[PDB]
């Protein structure tokens, strides 16, 4: 299927408890696979994936420094975001940025990102084009103006469409077992009486990845939306994900009602129902 | 300036099985800032052997995180997990339902 | 492999 790379920022300052901590994590698709945090005993990048240990010293040393001087700059980023904002130096503030690239099914580069937030508020974010930046605020603007006099863009541009493309699919071959395999959900309903005239009819979907996946409660074949509650999905620790949407059915009326599941994993979409 | 609460599923990796090995986890997601202390609770005492994930974020720029031990489950052991964060006057304290 | 680009609000 299609496919993508990520890396994720956070720094975060703490007034009184040294300077901000800085953490960066990589991910293919839903994959974690390097992690680097400026707190720890010795901060260098660490391998979360077996596929990427074949990795040699220069991959590790290159991506180390990155870190190390990233920490430095989102460091001198928040002591400026203080200034743009008028903000006191007593204050916690967090810096987070997601980039990265998406591949299509063929495998060519489907789109870009660089996205930006201050405080857990979007702050600026290169535009689809990867030549022009959209500011959220005035403050933002500021930093528009920056990186438009450093063409900082263009150099962006060049690593999405070149090194992250490359890399992605270098790490999608070195780990094609795990990363281009899907597994599909393995799906079952409950069924909870919560009165003497009313059932809990839950469609369960566990050990899937990626942790994409499609869950609906149809009555009478339609969409039940407003009245499922339907979890967050969230991960089993193994790799796999798991996730429910729950309905609240009159009692003698659950033959109405079918759950449907949609995963790439599946050739087809599943529907499935309560099996007394 | 504005802040998230966490949400919390506690469940298990696998369907709950009594008198065999399993995962419990605590999943805490949508928060902002991302400073936390979660705890899992083994009939109301903490338990020591616990880890959690890397820091990464949503979309929306909330933070998650997974916090897990090896625990063997049995009908009488009630496990729980325990959050505490800048948006809650007391920790929060979510029972496991091995229905959910 | 991370982006080497400085990025200086």
């Amino acid at each position: 299927g299609s496919h993508s790379m990520r890396y994720f920022y956070t720094a975060m300052s703490r007034p009184g408890r040294g300077e901000p901590r800085f953490i960066a994590v990589g991910y293919v698709d839903d994959t974690q696979f390097v992690r680097f945090d400026s707190d720890a005993a010795s901060p260098r990048t660490e391998p979360r994936a077996p596929w990427i240990e074949q990795e040699g010293p220069e991959y590790w040393d290159r991506n180390t420094q990155i870190f190390k001087t990233n920490t430095q700059t989102y460091r001198e980023n928040l002591r400026i975001a203080l200034r743009y904002y008028n903000q006191s130096e007593a204050g916690s503030h967090i810096i987070q940025r997601m980039y990265g690239c998406d591949l299509g099914p063929d495998g060519r580069l489907l789109r870009g990102h660089d996205q930006s937030a201050y405080d857990g508020k979007d702050y600026i974010a290169l535009n689809e084009d990867l030549s022009s930046w959209t500011a959220a605020d005035t403050a933002a603007q500021i930093t528009q103006r920056k990186w438009e006099a450093a063409r900082v863009a263009e150099q962006l541009r060049a690593y999405l469409e070149g090194l992250c493309v490359e890399w992605l699919r270098r790490y999608l071959e070195n780990g094609k077992e795990t990363l281009q395999r899907a597994d599909p959900p393995k799906t079952h309903v409950t069924h909870h009486p919560v009165s003497d005239h009313e059932a809990t009819l839950r469609c369960w979907a566990l050990g899937f990845y990626p942790a994409e996946i499609t869950l609906t409660w149809q009555r009478d074949g339609e969409d039940q939306t407003q009245d499922t509650e339907l979890v967050e999905t969230r991960p089993a620790g193994d790799r796999t994900f798991q996730k429910w949407a729950a309905v609240v059915v009159p009692s003698g009326e659950e033959q109405r009602y079918t759950c449907h599941v949609q995963h790439e994993g599946l050739p087809k979409p599943l529907t499935l129902r309560w099996e007394p | 300036m504005i802040q998230r609460t966490p949400k919390i599923q506690v469940y298990s990796r696998h369907p709950a099985e009594n008198g065999k090995s399993n995962f419990l986890n605590c999943y805490v997601s949508g928060f902002h800032p991302s400073d936390i202390e979660v705890d899992l609770l083994k009939n109301g005492e903490r338990i020591e052997k616990v880890e959690h994930s890397d820091l990464s974020f949503s979309k929306d720029w909330s933070f998650y995180l997974l916090y897990y031990t090896e625990f063997t489950p049995t009908e009488k052991d009630e496990y729980a997990c325990r959050v505490n964060h800048v948006t809650l006057s007391q920790p929060k304290i979510v029972k496991w339902d091995r229905d959910m | 492999q991370a982006s080497q680009e400085v990025k200086n609000w």
